């Protein structure tokens, strides 16, 4: 729930499209397994698409580490920092797939509840309302009731 | 004393047709030796073991039935094999420069 998690504000990590997009995922790191059923789907992703993702995505660093695992994990680190841990255990290469683009899409910052969606540091360009907004003056700024 | 392991690599010969027909003269001759039927024991057990002999690749049990003809055997010993590991393989699959493969086996 919201009130029993916590919550952000709909952000980039550096304004990450004004002046120029950049892949905040840096990092990949597949642990498989030569064997065991539930890494099947890694080790065919390492065969089939872990080269066509690392040529599409070079900004991304991606290191398959091929070592005795019972549930097989891609470690995503984001340049702000964030590391998410994933598990790809039992996973076809389909949906491996879809987890990797997700992870590379996806920007570092934590996935809680977003408050606002959307984010202005401009949001007033003829002034934000104020009381004396929409409210004439008089002359020489008389209040009322008052004698001179 | 046991002999060393033997590589389960194999590169067909250039060769390959020439060396086949010469064994299949040697076993047997008659004009499209292609067609050859491999449907004598002898004759077919002389011509695969002269020709694993000399290749050091031998017929499978599972394709021994189905290589019938000489043509059959031409395409088995002119298929290639290779039995380099997967990291060979992975690593020799032109790996771009920010993917990293290695193994803790």
């Amino acid at each position: 729930t919201a009130r029993g998690t916590p919550s952000r504000f709909l952000a980039s990590v550096l304004h990450n499209g004004l002046g120029r997009y950049v892949q905040q995922l840096q990092r990949l790191s597949f642990s498989v397994s030569r064997d065991g059923a539930s890494s099947r789907g890694a080790r065919e992703f390492v065969e089939r698409e872990v080269i066509d993702f690392a040529r599409r995505n070079p900004g991304v660093v991606i290191y398959v580490n091929s070592r005795p695992c019972c549930v097989p994990r891609v470690v995503a680190e984001y340049l702000n920092g964030a590391v998410r841990e994933e598990s790809i255990h039992c996973k076809s290469v389909e949906e491996i797939s879809t987890l990797v683009q997700k992870l590379a899409d996806q920007s570092g910052l934590d996935v809680i509840r977003i408050r606002k969606p959307f984010h202005t540091d401009n949001p007033s360009i003829q002034g934000q309302w104020h009381p004396f907004t929409n409210k004439p003056t008089t002359f020489r700024g008389l209040r009322p009731r008052e004698v001179q | 004393v046991c002999p060393p392991l033997r590589s389960r690599a194999y590169t067909p010969p250039e060769d390959l047709q020439s060396r086949l027909e010469s064994y299949v003269k040697e076993v047997f001759l008659p004009s499209n030796w292609q067609d050859i039927s491999l449907e004598d024991s002898r004759l077919k057990f002389n011509l695969l073991a002269h020709l694993a002999d000399d290749l050091g690749h031998v017929v499978p049990n599972s394709r021994l039935h189905q290589m019938c003809r000489v043509r059959d055997v031409l395409d088995f010993y002119n298929v290639p094999i290779q039995d380099r590991s997967k990291f060979d393989e992975l690593s020799a699959s032109n790996l771009p420069p920010n993917l990293k493969i290695t193994w803790s086996y």
